[PDB]
């Protein structure tokens, strides 16, 4: 069932007319300097292997190449990203020669049935919180929060109330809410959230010590600390 | 449907304009404020060709290619020379104000300005009065905000309003004062905000964590990846 | 000057004192009567034909004929939204007929506009009128009401079945806004940038409906041809173009004022019989017909008719006809300079040529008149005006702009060429590097 | 006129008396601005028309050049024959004060021309150097 | 200004430079290596500057016993002086602000008009 | 800090009922606020926003793009002659000289007390009668550079 991966880019072996692609551009500069602070000897460029590309620019990246994976668009007088339009079969369209990557799998010639197991309606637990995750752009993704740059993008964490249980437990926006899941009494200062239906509090996923998987679990021990 | 230019004879989509139905073909016509994407405006005026309704037309009309549709029997010049002299003249125009600030500049090598002043054949300076200039937004840790290298494309509020949704880049301005950005200093909240170093022509909206450590297109070494 | 009814369809109602004439006072007059033609013994279609056959141009300035252009509305009736428009900006140098038709005659505007609703089932009516005209305002809000209050405007006009809402909508004060598009684009609240024609507004026009934008003197001419027919108004000159407009000369003349005359009576006629000539101690060097938007004209052109077609051959444009004559002092460079500042400040800025090349302009004739013009500057504004014309922009602001400048450039090149003492210098000297020297 | 732009170069006289000799449909011409007759010509007719052009009454007593080209990455070949490889021979003659180029197709696989050698002993040479840049065989 | 147009228009590719700013905002090369061992001294690296920062003077005893040592650096390239063109600044042209220069005090370029300006 | 009164919201709303687009009120409520304050202040952009619903992108190109929705703060009474062709021929530079000899102030300044705003103007379409000055809701006309003085004394 993965038999399609062969068929999303071509081996080592393919060429364009005998000649590997390009991974820098034809006029790229300082080969002979940019590591003559280690060596004044420039070593050999490295072979890849694996793939059909090369660490070089003696390779192929003509816009009118039979091929689908494009490092990088250039022409002749095209230096924009506007020089997409001369690697495409009309401008807008598809690329030319086939867009890259293949679908796995295709449509089923029959279905699945109708799903009988419908849920409960949600009856708020007294005690026991609902977790409702708050994904943000910046910041739920597990390797994105590790930029430096993100670090000023990304908003404080809030844990989100409705303003009946908010007034219920007596929080204003801006204190420390404490709470413990699995022994970690972790603090968080509250937002209040007028869409979040009550009995739930709003958990922003992949925090710092909030995981994804918080999300449905329950939360005991929600006080003013 | 069919068109012709140059004498030569093209099949083309009429459902479509001019201007991607010669760039389809391989057909060279300079442009600003069309994109692909976002559709036409006919704004910059750029994209001028010399349309002939008969196989024998002497005069013609300068006409808006990405504004004109191609349809069958349309007989357009691209490199006459008044379609020429026009689209240098509008290079120029947009040439007026434009700072001394290529090499300073994160789009060098990298510019579709710098493309399209070489394409038109426009290097020779006859302006010599004063040059406008506009102060910069804060507009957050992605995108390193400078007015003065705008041509007035609009194609930053066409794709950020009616393509991306956003509601707080917009234009303001005058005559030719006109500014293109928010109505105070802050981070563009669009999740989309990044596709404006790229949508833009000109160095305006520019990475600024490219900017951070910053190389020419030319010493990147690419790859495709996923 | 006295004017009768027949050869003064629209001027034989004004007060001597100088004052707005009311519900009771129009309607005493012969007021109301071509409407209630319209409403009762009428169709629309057949009041569309007979404005049509009775060849009424529109006075905005560009003489299109209004009857075809009623004509061009969606004949399906799925659209029964559907928008009237009165262009009362009248922002032009040198055009003050619709302050005149407002200020004292709201209820005629009010008229025209209720059988120009009639023709198009238009739903809604707008004045798209100017900022500055304040007492023009008044006017027209009070019109608005009394004619509402006696059965003229609403619910049920005088039984017919027809229903039609007028609003007054006062403009921000741009220039642009006079345009049709740029218009609708103001009256939705955005920018004032003009749209791309085709799809033309009588289509797809304000907010997507099908619309109509007539200036404020078509709207007042056209309750004269329902009330006394279309033959009469066909019989009032023996010229092409059919109709009376409100002519004038203006610009130290003698007796600067506003005259409604037909078509066809030369200019030498408006600034001698009317105007008086020029003052005392004063010559006559030039003229300009249509506004600040026109190309000028000499002493030679004074006897040629006041028509679309004569003015147009002769180099020239009849726009809204009211002539600005200039005299033997004033320097055409320094005139030239004034007319591109309001045009290069008054622009949209939306397309390239316009925006980026009237500046440039104004900075040129800046030069010139301060006489530090430079070698090139002549032929760089002959370029500017050959790639400035009809097509090249988007709209049509900027081959009026240039229509002055061309014509200046053609018949006072004399005054153009005084400017210029100053040789050419772009670069200046960079110590170490021996400059290029073409030859 | 400039004397930059693509001459087509029909007005040779040279082309004229190859019409005559090979017929209408053997030899394709090439506008360039090389300011030379470009002509190609099939390979089988390659020392049919080396002999004409040294036997000429004003004869082409020159062998200028001699040398290949890989043609299998010029995207912009329009009016030209197909070829992944081709061979251009340029010849002067000094009292016609003239010059031409004659081009032969190669494809990937057949890779063998005609010999020069016996009609101009100094194409020994730039044959051995045409084998040895381009991979073409000479037989 | 760390352009690296000299860097791509030497047809050896013996210069290697990085862009960095400062905190006003201007441009300089945070280093700048030649590979004098592969320089042909062809200038025009002096020929596509365009701030005339890089320049060959008429100096050439260069002898040395290890061509490690003849990869020069940026401390040994910069002068104490302007060099063959003593009176150009590329800051006074560009359009860019920096540290004592205020938009509109380049060369040829007027004061920034705000958009909440009153004049028409 | 900045909050709509009553006044100004009931007639936002008002204008708001005249069109089918609440975009389409947008200028008639810089206008109404305008009016109310005297010019058009940085909250005001993002309460009308607010009001009409429009990203206040849009009320902020609007409110820049036309000229008499003033954006910077006025004196007392703003003064907008008209610079035309027209009135140039009828020398209104005699009077724009007079009013800057008066106010000792440039076209485009405010005085120190806050009283004039001088700017020039389009056409005020009364050409017949130039030259012309519109004060805030004046209009004059058969203008002389020794009236100005005489004139300029009714607005303390
Ligand atoms: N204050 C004033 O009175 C001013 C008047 N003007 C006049 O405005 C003119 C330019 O007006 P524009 O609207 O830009 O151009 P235009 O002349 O093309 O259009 C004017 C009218 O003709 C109609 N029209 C023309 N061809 C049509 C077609 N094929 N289908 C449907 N409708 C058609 C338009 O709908 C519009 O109502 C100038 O020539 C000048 O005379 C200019 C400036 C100021
Ligand atoms: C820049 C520009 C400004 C215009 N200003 C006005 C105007 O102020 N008043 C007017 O009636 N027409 C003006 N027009 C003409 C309009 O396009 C159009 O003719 C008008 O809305 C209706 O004209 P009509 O009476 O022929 O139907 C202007 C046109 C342009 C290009
Ligand atoms: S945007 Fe383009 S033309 Fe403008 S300064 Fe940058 S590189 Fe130069
Ligand atoms: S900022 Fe860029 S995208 Fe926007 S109008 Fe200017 S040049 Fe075009
Ligand atoms: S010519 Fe262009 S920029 Fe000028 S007013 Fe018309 S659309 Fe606007
Ligand atoms: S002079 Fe030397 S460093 Fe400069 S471009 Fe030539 S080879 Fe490169
Ligand atoms: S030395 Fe000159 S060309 Fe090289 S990066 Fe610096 S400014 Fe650019
Ligand atoms: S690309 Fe057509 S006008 Fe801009
Ligand atoms: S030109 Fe001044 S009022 Fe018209
Ligand atoms: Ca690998």
């Amino acid at each position: 069932e993965l038999a399609g991966i062969k068929d999303a880019a071509p081996d080592a072996t393919f060429r364009i007319r005998g000649q590997k692609l390009a991974r820098e551009p034809h006029r790229y500069s300082g080969r002979t300097a940019m590591r003559a602070n280690i060596s004044v000897h420039e070593p050999r460029q490295p072979q890849d292997i694996d793939t059909m590309f090369t660490f070089s620019m003696e390779g192929n990246n003509q816009p009118t190449a039979h091929r689908s994976q494009v490092p990088f668009a250039w022409a002749p007088g095209w230096n924009s990203p506007q020089a997409w339009n001369k690697f495409q079969d009309e401008v807008g369209g598809k690329l030319r020669f086939g867009d890259p990557g293949v679908r796995l799998f295709e449509t089923s010639e029959n279905g699945l049935d109708y799903f009988t197991s419908v849920p409960a309606r949600f009856q708020p637990q007294d005690g026991k919180w609902r977790i409702a995750p708050y994904y943000h752009l910046f910041g739920s993704d597990e390797l994105s929060q590790r930029a430096p740059v993100f670090q000023s993008r990304m908003p404080q964490p809030y844990i989100k109330l409705n303003p009946a249980d908010a007034a219920k437990l007596g929080v204003n926006a801006g204190t420390r809410v404490s709470f413990s899941y699995d022994g970690n009494t972790v603090t968080l200062p509250v937002e209040i959230a007028e869409g979040l239906t009550a009995g739930q509090v709003g958990l922003p996923m992949g925090m710092s010590g909030i995981a994804p998987v918080l999300a449905g679990a329950h939360l005991e021990d929600l006080k003013e600390a | 449907a069919t068109i012709h230019v140059d004498g030569k004879e093209y099949e083309v989509n009429g459902a479509d304009n001019l201007l991607e139905a010669c760039l389809s073909l391989g057909l060279d016509i300079p442009y600003f404020c069309w994109h692909p994407a976002l559709g036409s405006v006919g704004a910059c005026r750029q994209c001028a060709v010399k349309q002939y309704q008969n196989a024998e037309d002497t005069r013609g009309r300068l006409v808006m290619s990405c504004m004109t549709p191609a349809s069958d029997g349309t007989f357009i010049s691209i490199d006459d020379e008044e379609a020429k002299q026009f689209r240098e003249s509008v290079v120029e125009w947009l040439m007026t104000n434009h700072p001394h600030d290529c090499p300073v500049c994160e789009e060098g090598g990298n510019c579709h300005l710098q493309d399209m002043t070489v394409m038109t054949g426009h290097s020779f300076r006859r302006y010599r009065f004063t040059k406008r200039t506009h102060r910069n937004q804060d507009l957050g840790p992605f995108i390193s905000h400078e007015m003065n290298r705008c041509i007035a494309c609009y194609r930053c509020v066409r794709y950020y309003k009616d393509y991306a949704g956003g509601t707080d880049l917009g234009v303001y301005g005058a005559h030719d004062n006109v500014y293109f950005g928010r109505p105070e200093d802050g981070t563009l909240e669009s999740e989309f905000s990044g596709n404006l170093v790229e949508i833009c022509p000109t160095g305006v909206f520019t990475d600024k964590t490219h900017s951070e450590r910053y190389n020419r297109k030319w010493d990147m070494q690419f790859a495709p990846s996923i | 000057i006295i004017r009768t009814p027949e050869t003064h369809p629209l001027t034989w109602r004004l007060r001597d004192d100088k004052q707005p004439v009311w519900l009771d006072e129009y309607r005493s007059k012969n007021g109301y009567e071509g409407a209630r033609k319209a409403l009762t013994g009428l169709s629309p279609d057949e009041i569309v034909n007979q404005v049509k056959d009775a060849g009424l141009k529109g006075r905005g300035g560009a003489g299109f004929s209004t009857g075809l252009k009623w004509s061009l509305m969606p004949k399906d009736e799925s659209m029964n939204i559907r928008y009237l428009l009165c262009n009362a900006d009248e922002m032009e140098p040198g055009t003050y007929k619709d302050r005149l038709l407002m200020e004292q005659l709201p209820h005629l505007l009010v008229e025209g506009m209720l059988i120009s609703a009639f023709a198009l089932k238009a739903y809604r009516g707008y004045i798209f009128l100017r900022g500055e005209y304040i007492e023009a305002a008044v006017n027209l809000r009070r019109a608005i009401a009394e004619a509402t209050e006696a059965g003229l405007l609403g619910k049920n006009i005088m039984g017919t079945g027809f229903d039609f809402e007028l609003f007054v909508h006062t403009g921000a004060g741009r220039y642009i806004c006079g345009e049709e598009t740029a218009l609708i684009n103001s009256l939705e609240g955005r920018r004032a940038n003009p749209r791309s024609k085709p799809p033309f507004p009588a289509t797809s026009g304000a907010w997507g409906k099908p619309t109509c934008v007539n200036n404020v003197e078509t709207l007042c001419n056209v309750p004269a041809i329902l009330a006394n027919g279309v033959e009469w108004y066909q019989n009032i000159s023996k010229s092409k173009d059919a109709g009376t407009k409100l002519m004038g000369f203006s610009g130290r003349v003698k007796n600067p004022g506003l005259w409604e005359l037909p078509f066809g009576t030369t200019a030498r006629e408006i600034l001698e019989d009317y105007a008086g000539g020029m003052r005392d101690g004063l010559k006559f060097k030039a003229w300009q017909p249509g506004g600040a938007g026109t190309d000028f004209l000499t002493e030679a052109h004074l006897d040629l008719p006041m028509e679309f077609e004569s003015i147009g051959k002769a180099g020239s444009r009849l726009g809204t006809a009211l002539a600005m004559a200039v005299d033997h002092e004033i320097n055409m460079v320094s005139l030239v300079r004034n007319l591109e500042e309001f045009f290069a400040r008054e622009s949209c800025g939306w397309c390239t040529p316009c925006r980026d090349g009237l500046p440039w302009s104004v900075k040129i004739l800046r030069a010139l008149e301060r006489g530090e013009g430079q070698p090139g500057d002549i032929e760089t504004l002959e370029q500017l005006c050959r790639f400035l014309g009809p097509g090249k922009t988007f709209c049509a602001h900027a081959p009026g702009a240039v229509e002055p400048l061309q014509s200046a450039i053609k018949y006072f090149r004399e005054e153009f060429e005084a400017g210029i003492k100053q040789p050419f210098s772009n670069t200046h000297l960079i110590n170490g590097i021996q400059p290029n020297l073409l030859k | 006129e400039p004397a930059w732009q693509t001459r087509d170069h029909l007005d040779d006289p040279v082309i004229g008396e190859l019409r005559n000799r090979f017929g209408p449909d053997a030899f394709t011409v090439q506008a360039t601005r090389t300011g030379v007759p470009v002509v190609w010509i099939k390979r089988e007719q390659l020392l049919e028309v080396g002999d004409f052009l040294k036997k000429l009454p004003k004869p082409y007593v020159m062998l200028f050049d001699l040398h290949g080209m890989d043609e299998r990455l010029r995207t912009h070949r329009e009016g030209l024959p197909a070829a992944d490889f081709s061979v251009f021979y340029h010849l002067i003659s000094i009292d016609r004060n003239r010059d031409i180029m004659l081009k032969v197709a190669l494809a990937e696989n057949d890779l063998h021309v005609p010999t020069f050698t016996k009609l101009f002993p100094n194409a020994n040479w730039y044959e051995r150097e045409t084998w040895d840049l381009f991979g073409i065989t000479f037989d | 200004v760390a352009c690296n147009l000299c860097a791509v228009a030497c047809p050896v590719g013996c210069i290697s430079l990085q862009k960095a700013e400062t905190k006003d905002g201007r441009w300089y090369p945070e280093f700048f290596r030649i590979n004098f061992s592969r320089c042909i001294f062809c200038g025009l690296c002096e020929e596509a500057c365009p701030t005339t920062a890089i320049q060959l003077t008429p100096d050439f005893e260069m002898g040395e016993y290890k061509r490690q040592d003849l990869v020069y650096e940026k401390e040994d390239l910069l002068i104490s002086g302007p060099g063959k063109y003593p009176e150009y600044n590329f800051y006074r042209m560009a359009g860019m602000a920096i540290d004592g220069k205020d938009k509109g005090e380049a060369e040829n370029e007027a004061k920034p008009i705000d958009v909440k300006s009153l004049l028409p | 800090a900045f909050e709509l009164s009553a006044a100004e919201r009931e007639a936002i709303e008002h204008e708001m009922h005249h069109y089918e687009d609440p975009r389409a009120a947008s200028i008639e409520a810089l206008k109404i606020v305008q009016k109310q304050r005297g010019w058009v202040p940085d909250g005001a952009i993002h309460a009308i926003a607010d009001v009409l619903g429009i990203p206040a992108s849009d009320v902020e190109g609007v409110a820049t793009f036309y000229s008499q929705i003033f954006r910077q703060p006025v004196g007392r009474h703003v003064i907008r002659y008209c610079d035309s062709v027209v009135c140039h021929i009828n020398g209104y530079q005699g009077i724009q000289a007079a009013l800057e000899k008066k106010l000792n102030i440039k076209p485009g300044q405010t005085t120190f007390d806050g009283r004039f705003t001088l700017l020039p103007t389009c056409c005020l379409g009364n050409c017949d009668k130039g030259p012309n000055m519109m004060i805030d809701e004046d209009t004059h006309a058969h203008l002389t550079p020794e009236a100005i003085p005489e004139l300029l004394e009714r607005y303390k």
